[PDB]
């Protein structure tokens, strides 16, 4: 849950860092990708729960 | 005096150009302060401009 939230606002902070160009679109797909990873961690870990 | 006259008009247009650039950096470094977008630093750089 904290990884989904921090990956979400961190995803939006990568949208900030890409809107200013300090980070490329690669990090956008890393916080995006890692965000969906944490989505399957939480929801799939509800299944494993 | 015509040459220095219209030359002064031309450098006047140059000051309008650079002042336009500095004004647009003030505006679009001004509408996003206090955030991850733009800080006080490059804002005051645009104000020095």
């Amino acid at each position: 849950k904290q990884a989904v939230v921090s990956a979400q606002s961190s995803l939006d902070a990568m949208e900030a860092g890409y809107s200013v160009g300090t980070r490329t679109i690669v990090d956008v797909l890393d916080a995006t990708t890692t965000l969906y990873n944490a989505k399957q961690e939480l929801a799939n870990a509800r299944y494993n729960y | 005096y015509q040459a220095t006259y219209d030359s002064a008009k031309g450098d006047l247009a140059k000051a309008q150009a650079a002042a336009n650039i500095a004004q647009l950096t003030v505006n679009r470094y001004q509408k996003l302060l206090g955030t991850q977008y733009i800080s006080k630093q490059e804002y005051d750089q645009a104000l020095a401009d």
